[PDB]
């Protein structure tokens, strides 16, 4: 088989035969930030290093054209003082663009073209400085890494709650900080064929969770049990305990989206429960206690379940009794 | 004496820019680096962003592409451009080694031009695959800058009385031409494929084929280089090892050569009787404009074949002469210029030039093979359609018997149209053999004089011998087949019935004359075998005789100076590349008469 | 493949097979010496058997005679092993069980008795002889470069490794292409055989358009197999030529350096370069015969 | 005709006869970032270049008033050392404001006014540096360019699904990264006249899509089919196949809004399907397949449709049978 979403939230889909490369070229910045860190470091390094080299040749060339490279006598004021070779020009380019300015190699007022290049390099230097420094901070401050500290259960549980079967799972937050405006979306991913004969390979049917005022809103500070009540209009209304084997083509996806309180950027944590990762005769064990004047959450027992008496019939059969 | 772009002579007086900057040789050479760094700084950000950024989960494969107008010309010019720059780098290094200091301006600008020229090809190909005609402006700017900055250097040579005697003057002149023509090509695509200036971006007109028709034979669609290296097949073979191939992975045939489009032109040419003479006129008209292309590649490959021995002759003479004295004897502006004669004097230069000469030769002969074969099987499909059409409708009032002869028709499309196809496989080979032979013997005569004439004559006289034993070998199999058929017929009387023949226990005496029926065929095998063994030592051992009749003849009847290693190996190399193109000459003559019978057989059976 | 080819030496025996190995190896070694003495003689020409160097010619005179006898030594023995294979199969055929014959299709035996033996008789000894000289000449060509410069062999081995991978990916693909070309050959001529008989049952009854267009399906399937087989060969040769051409440049550059690094060499260098040019040409020939020997390798499988 | 929204999401509306230019003047920063790139480069260049010139005249003037420009003798400590002409003053302004500081031209402690200008230039130099560099990064990191990699179908489909006619379309995401909190809004744009006689030239009627838990929420990692079920209260309840010609005045708009996971800025992808761009008797072909242990999406067959048996009657007539 294959997993639509990995247990860690990675999506196992490969996009193939794209014939619209122009769209990717028209969207450059998103490409720049989406690069892996070794490529981001290379681009960050090569952006400044090539910029210094490009103007280093310009500084070297105009010093050549002005006769500054020739050591013949003196009495001539160079475009840039103390420039002898390309290495001097390259060092001067670094001083100007990074705004170090040692002053041993200084621009003089003899060559208006040199003053023109000094204006151009500073303007170009600022734009490269602005984009690249901002780009690498966006790369660092991405909110998807915050999703690594949002943990779901390794197993999902279907059991009787208030007389109806409920597909339950537990989601917790390890960090002290909060997830502002957290929303939970649960979907069923399987191949469904309509009566007209249309087949959808990964038809994602959105299932609701019981919240009391609708859904898609939680206050995640202690590990919550997120459960969906299986009723007449639920896609799992005809799910039997015999169906919960490895090769079933039945996947449940849980999505947790919210604004990271520490950073301010919305994140997304995903997980998936295959058919064999759902336990029928089980129930989660409480892990919240009260020590002194502060509730203590025991994350060691996060995913533990305890068998409970549950009917081996489908939710359809339960209504029919 | 550290690294210096302009070299450290006098008091670095070569860096002075008085009397004009453009009159300073180094500055103009430094000015020529501007276009090359421009191309690198433009294409690399573009190539990385659109092509080298997303990977391993985002596939942007284009299984459809249209070549820009002038695609073939652009690749030809770049290959010439790449070759000339290699000469310019080699020319610069020879001039630089004489001085005590290293003048980087002699070769580094040309060396960096080599990277930019390659990058332009890489940049163009990726753009061309994914359209993006607007991005061709970067090349358009690059060619204009390169043309401007190379014109300046060429003009300043003319001002400084630098004639054609100096090689660097010639190489710079060619680059102006090559940059100029490439500039025109970029202008050409703007006219044909208006995309920037005109307000009507003319329709790309996507190819009729190359859609999702299952075409896997991408040879007529890939770029020019991939046509000469078959790089498209590399991916196909890379997976053929993992999975066995089938008639589905092999795909469908391209539209231009399926079967019908070959026959459609065949019957069109037939419009002009339908005799043997009339058949050849149609085939020449239908499949001649492509056949000459294969011969032309073969001719050029044959011409570059002599570049092997010539480089061998050149390298040894300038290596065994010792001396090791190198002096350009031509110094302008304090810079040494090497003459054309002196440039083709260094062993390293000859070795590099030989390496480039082989690559063009090896590719050309391979290109000659495929075009002939592709055209050969194109005729085979058209001929089979004509043969089948002859048997089928439009053949009213069949003469008599069982459609003339059932057996004759079966082999007519089995082992008679193949001979016609194999004639076109070797059609350039017969044409290109005399050209290689006449130049080969002439070059031998200019190396070893009289002794080479005798050695070449006996090899030429071997060609009738090879055909003579070919007729004997062919006749031996013909006599063998008469006895083998009787042996097969006698054996195939209860062999298929051996499931029930063995039950009667009559096979004990049946398998007693098998040796007799085989010895009557083995004695014909002996006649066939001895002819084969005769051709072996008449082919494998004949180069040894050719060498001896040329070597010992230098004093037996020539009486000349002692032979040098250069003249000996050059003639040995010429003999080696001449003996091998002789077996095909006997084969093509045998194939020529065989095909002539087959086409006559088809012509007489056409009506 | 070729693992079962360790057998079949019984037909060639021991004395006969060893004679071919001794003779074939001798011819290449002498030719190496013949060219070597030519280089030394030419080197000695420009300045002790320096007198008219007829000894080297005498050594060259025996080589062709030794090559002449080698041509028939490997050819005469090939005829006898065909006789022994013919004799061995005949004894098995007579003693073949009838019940096994009834169970088997009994048609493959007839094809193996006639078609396979015919290939073994007139083709296999020639192909094996051509393979032996090609696979030995390249090794000899890979030693003259070592003698002229022991420095070239440092990078020669990695190039041969790349040649091994290219060859390994070609024989697999080419043989499968050969099967498909053989597969598509049958329907094309069989349809013509079905065309000559019952044509009046096709012309009068049917429009004949379907039958003619049905052939175009056969021809297209045949043509694609042909050019794909051709393209694989052209793909093989080109990568083989580029390896050979690269070998020449490495050999030439190293040989030139030694002469200019006070390592003498002199005219001896020019000898290796002529062999280096032949390395590419013989490299294609060796691979060509190796694929052909696979048919021979499978030929004994039908007999084994 | 005219299109309310182009196929690429461009809105074809021109605002005319605006007599409230004071509102645009009161909102300057949004104007600054909304400029096209050639204007943004000009403003970015002219903001620094004019700043250097403005203080260059000030540095030149106070050096004039102090007598520094006069080469008469020495023994006088200038306001700024080594200032001779306006070019020297202009170079000094660049050194101070870009914080290069070569040191050949250095502020001295003789002129308190010169020290005052040095304080003023640095404070002004920082504000211009802060606003302009931040402005050009916002211009680069705009989220609208991310919408260029959110492809929609070139044709919509109205087929039979589960016994009811459904207006279907396919939306996909080319990038590997996700669109967090993706929402889909579909609207019908046509001229509707109320019974009272009021006419609305572009009355945008919002239509719902079937999601199962309400709507306006998708998990877009694989190309989804977004469809609206045509029922009694739907605006297309009286749509006939004869009405799907070019000149019909019936436009469907699809809006996809979500936070870009890579960047963190909400984006918006728009598309429109005119009457002739909607195919009646069609159905999208599945493109999602399973290769090894990873689903493969074949974007070559993205917009392809296959004819299916569909009634040629309106959804109103379907209920009436
Ligand atoms: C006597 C001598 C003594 C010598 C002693 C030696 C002395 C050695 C001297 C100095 C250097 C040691 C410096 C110490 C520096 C720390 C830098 C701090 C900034 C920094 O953060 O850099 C770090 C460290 O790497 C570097 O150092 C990269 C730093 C940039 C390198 C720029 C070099 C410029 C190259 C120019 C050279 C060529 C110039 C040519 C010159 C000629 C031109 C004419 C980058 O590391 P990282 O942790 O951010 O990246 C990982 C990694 O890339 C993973 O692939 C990535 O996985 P994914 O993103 O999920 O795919 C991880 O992501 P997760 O967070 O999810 O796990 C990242 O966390
Ligand atoms: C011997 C000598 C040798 C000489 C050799 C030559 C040597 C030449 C020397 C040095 C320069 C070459 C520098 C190489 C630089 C790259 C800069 C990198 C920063 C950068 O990103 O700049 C780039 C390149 O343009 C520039 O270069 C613009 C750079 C800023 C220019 C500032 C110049 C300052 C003017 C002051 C002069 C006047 C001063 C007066 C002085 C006297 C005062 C007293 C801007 O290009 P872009 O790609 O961002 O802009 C496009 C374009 O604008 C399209 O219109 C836009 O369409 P929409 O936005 O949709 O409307 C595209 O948007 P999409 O993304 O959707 O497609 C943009 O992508
Ligand atoms: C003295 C020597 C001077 C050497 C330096 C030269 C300094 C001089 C400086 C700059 C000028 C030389 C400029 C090159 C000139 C002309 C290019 C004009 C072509 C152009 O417009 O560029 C874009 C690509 O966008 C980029 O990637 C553009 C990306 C930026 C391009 C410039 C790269 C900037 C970084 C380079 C500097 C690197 C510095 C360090 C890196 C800094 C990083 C911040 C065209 O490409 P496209 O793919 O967008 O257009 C296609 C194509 O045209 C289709 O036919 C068309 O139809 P459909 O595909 O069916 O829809 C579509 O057209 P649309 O674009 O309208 O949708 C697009 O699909
Ligand atoms: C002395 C010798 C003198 C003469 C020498 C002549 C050598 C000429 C070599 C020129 C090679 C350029 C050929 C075009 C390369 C090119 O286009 O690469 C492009 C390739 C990707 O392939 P694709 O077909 O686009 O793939 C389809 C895929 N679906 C896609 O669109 O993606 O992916 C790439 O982008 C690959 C880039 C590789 C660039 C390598 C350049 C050459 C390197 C140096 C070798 C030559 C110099 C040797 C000196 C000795
Ligand atoms: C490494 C060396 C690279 C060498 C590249 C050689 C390429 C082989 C040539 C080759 O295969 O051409 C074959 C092509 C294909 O014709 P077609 O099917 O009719 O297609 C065009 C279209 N249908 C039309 O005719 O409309 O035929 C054509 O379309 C025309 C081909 C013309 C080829 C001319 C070759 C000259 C090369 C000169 C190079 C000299 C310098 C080389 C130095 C570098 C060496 C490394
Ligand atoms: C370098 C490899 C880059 C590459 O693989 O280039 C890929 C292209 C393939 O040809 P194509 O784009 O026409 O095929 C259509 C694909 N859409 O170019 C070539 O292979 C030209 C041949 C490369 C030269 C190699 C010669 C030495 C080895
Ligand atoms: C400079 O070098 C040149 C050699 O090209 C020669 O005229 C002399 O050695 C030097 N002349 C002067 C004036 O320095
Ligand atoms: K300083
Ligand atoms: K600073
Ligand atoms: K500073
Ligand atoms: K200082």
């Amino acid at each position: 088989r294959a997993r639509f979403v990995s247990k860690k939230g990675n999506c196992n889909v490969a996009h193939k035969n794209i014939r619209e490369r122009g769209r990717f070229l028209q969207d450059v910045f998103t490409t720049l930030v989406d690069l892996k860190w070794p490529h981001t470091l290379l681009i960050f390094t090569m952006s400044f290093l090539c910029s210094w080299l490009l103007f280093a040749m310009v500084w070297w060339l105009i010093a050549f054209a002005h006769g500054d490279l020739a050591p013949g006598e003196g009495t001539n004021v160079p475009c840039v003082t103390s420039i002898h070779s390309f290495s001097s020009a390259f060092l001067f380019s670094i001083e100007v663009q990074v705004t170090i300015g040692f002053g041993g190699r200084m621009v003089t007022e003899e060559c208006p073209l040199a003053i023109l290049i000094l204006i151009v390099q500073n303007i170009v230097g600022l734009m490269i400085n602005a984009i690249m420094l901002g780009c690498i901070f966006m790369k660092t401050a991405q909110a998807h890494r915050r999703a690594e500290t949002l943990i779901f259960s390794k197993h999902a549980v279907i059991t009787l709650r208030h007389g109806r079967l409920c597909f339950m799972l537990r989601v917790g937050d390890l960090r002290k900080s909060m997830i502002i405006s957290a929303t939970i979306h649960m979907q069923v991913v399987r191949k469904t064929t309509s009566p007209e004969g249309e087949v959808v390979p990964l038809h994602q049917v959105d299932i609701p969770m019981e919240n009391g005022v609708g859904g898609n809103s939680i206050f995640l500070v202690a590990p919550l049990i997120i459960y969906h009540v299986i009723d007449s209009n639920s896609p799992l209304y005809d799910l039997a305990p015999s169906d919960l084997h490895h090769h079933q083509d039945l996947e449940i996806i849980v999505i947790l989206e919210g604004v990271v309180e520490t950073t301010g950027i919305t994140t997304q944590a995903r997980t998936s429960y295959l058919a064999d990762e759902i336990l029928w005769g089980q129930r989660f064990v409480p892990i919240v206690a009260e020590e002194d004047g502060r509730y203590s959450v025991d994350y060691s027992k996060f995913g533990n379940t305890v068998k409970v008496p549950t009917p081996l019939c489908t939710a359809r059969q339960l209504d029919e009794d | 004496m550290p690294l210096a772009f302009c070299g450290t002579e006098n008091h670095s007086a070569a860096y002075r820019v008085d009397q004009g900057v453009l009159n300073n040789g180094c500055f103009v050479d430094a000015l020529n680096v501007v276009p090359h760094v421009f191309l690198l700084f433009i294409t690399f950000p573009i190539l990385f962003i659109g092509w080298g950024s997303q990977s391993s989960k985002v596939h942007i494969h284009h299984s459809t592409w249209l070549h820009f107008p002038g695609h073939n010309l652009r690749w030809i010019l770049t290959f010439i451009l790449l070759f000339v720059l290699v000469c310019e780098i080699a020319e610069g290094i020879l001039s630089d080694g004489v001085t005590e200091s290293r003048h980087l301006h002699l070769y580094m600008p040309a060396g960096m031009a080599f990277m930019a020229a390659i990058t332009s090809v890489v940049y163009y190909h990726n753009i061309e695959t994914s359209n993006f005609p607007k991005l061709l402006i970067a090349l358009l700017i690059y060619w204009t800058l390169a043309f401007i900055t190379k014109t300046i250097k060429f003009v300043k040579f003319y001002d400084h009385a630098i004639g054609f005697s100096q090689l660097r003057f010639c190489l710079t002149g060619l680059l102006v031409i090559l940059y100029g023509m490439l500039l025109l090509v970029e202008v050409n695509v703007i006219r044909v494929r208006r995309y920037i200036f005109f307000k009507t971006p003319r329709e790309v007109k996507p190819p009729e084929d190359l859609q999702d028709l299952g075409v896997r034979f991408l040879q007529p669609f890939v770029n020019l280089l991939s046509k000469g290296t078959y790089w498209w097949m590399n991916a196909f073979i890379k997976t053929a090892h993992k999975k066995p191939i089938d008639l589905r992975a092999i795909g469908k045939l391209p539209i231009a050569m399926r079967a019908l489009t070959n026959y459609q032109r065949l019957c069109v040419a037939f419009d002009a009787p339908q005799g043997a003479r009339a058949i050849w006129r149609a085939l020449c008209h239908a499949f001649g404009r492509r056949l000459i292309l294969s011969s032309t590649f073969r001719i050029l490959a044959d011409l570059l074949g002599f570049a092997g021995p010539l480089c061998i002759f050149g390298i040894v003479d300038h290596l065994g002469k010792e001396n090791h004295v190198f002096q350009p004897k031509t110094q302008f502006l304090g810079v040494y210029f090497v003459s054309s004669q002196e440039f083709l004097g260094n062993a390293y230069v000859l070795a590099v030039l030989l390496f480039l000469a082989l690559l063009l030769q090896r590719t050309f002969l391979q290109a000659s093979y495929y075009v002939a074969i592709e055209t050969g099987i194109n005729l085979r499909g058209a001929i089979q359609t004509k043969i089948y059409n002859k048997i089928m409708h439009l053949s009213t009032s069949n003469l008599s018997m069982g459609e003339m002869t059932a057996g004759q028709i079966c082999n007519l499309v089995a082992i008679d149209t193949n001979q016609l196809m194999w004639f076109f496989f070797l059609c350039p080979n017969l044409w290109a053999m005399p050209v290689q032979i006449i130049v080969g013997v002439i070059l031998l005569y200019y190396i070893l004089g009289v002794s080479a004439l005798i050695g070449a004559a006996v090899i030429i006289l071997l060609a009738p011998v090879q055909y003579f034993v070919a007729t004997k070998l062919s006749q031996a199999q013909r006599s063998t087949l008469e006895h083998s058929n009787e042996r097969l017929k006698q054996t195939n009387e209860m062999l298929r019935g051996m499931k029930l023949l063995k039950l009667y226990a009559w096979e004990s005496i049946f398998c007693s004359r098998v040796e007799v029926t085989r010895r009557k065929e083995m004695t014909s095998l002996r006649a066939f075998a001895v002819y084969t063994s005769i051709s072996i030592f008449m082919n494998t051992a004949i180069p040894i005789a050719a060498v001896l009749i040329t070597f010992v003849g230098h004093v037996s009847f020539f009486k000349e100076s002692d032979l040098s290693p250069s003249v000996a190996f050059a003639s040995l190399s010429l003999f080696h590349i001449l003996v091998t193109p002789l077996f095909l000459l006997s084969s093509v003559v045998r194939s020529t008469v065989k095909a002539l019978v087959s086409v006559k057989k088809l012509s007489e059976f056409l009506s | 493949p070729w693992r079962a080819c360790t057998k079949y030496l019984s037909s060639a025996g021991i004395l006969l097979l060893s004679l071919l190995v001794f003779s074939q190896l001798l011819k290449h070694m002498v030719l190496v010496a013949i060219d070597y003495w030519l280089a030394k003689w030419t080197d000695s020409a420009l300045v002790d058997q320096s007198v008219y160097a007829m000894v080297f010619t005498l050594l060259c005179s025996l080589g062709i005679v030794l090559c002449l006898v080698t041509s028939v030594t490997v050819e005469w023995t090939g005829l006898k092993v065909a006789k022994r294979l013919h004799r061995s199969l005949l004894n098995r055929i007579i003693l073949a069980p009838m019940r096994f014959f009834e169970t088997t299709p009994l048609g493959s035996i007839l094809n193996r008795f006639s078609s396979d033996c015919n290939t073994i008789d007139q083709h296999i000894p020639s192909t094996l002889e051509c393979l032996s000289r090609s696979t030995l000449l390249c090794v000899s060509a890979l030693t003259v470069i070592s003698y002229v410069t022991p420095v070239f062999l440092v990078a020669l081995l990695p190039l041969a490794v790349v040649c091994y991978f290219i060859q390994k990916y070609f024989r697999v693909a080419s043989r499968d292409l050969q099967q498909l070309d053989d597969t598509t050959q049958l329907p094309l001529l069989s349809h013509f055989a079905e065309t000559v008989e019952g044509l009046t049952t096709i012309r009068a009854f049917r429009y004949e358009a379907r039958f003619q267009q049905k052939l175009l399906e056969y021809t297209d399937s045949n043509n694609i197999a042909s050019l794909f087989l051709t393209a694989a060969n052209r793909w093989l040769e080109v990568r083989m030529e580029y390896i050979g051409a690269c070998v020449v440049l490495i050999a030439a550059a190293t040989s030139i350096s030694n002469s200019l690094h006070r390592e003498l060499s002199a005219g001896l260098v020019g000898l290796g370069l002529t062999y280096a040019l032949m390395v590419s040409n013989y490299l294609n020939w060796m691979v060509r015969n190796l694929a052909d020997m696979e048919i021979q390798l499978g030929a004994v499988k039908r007999i084994h």
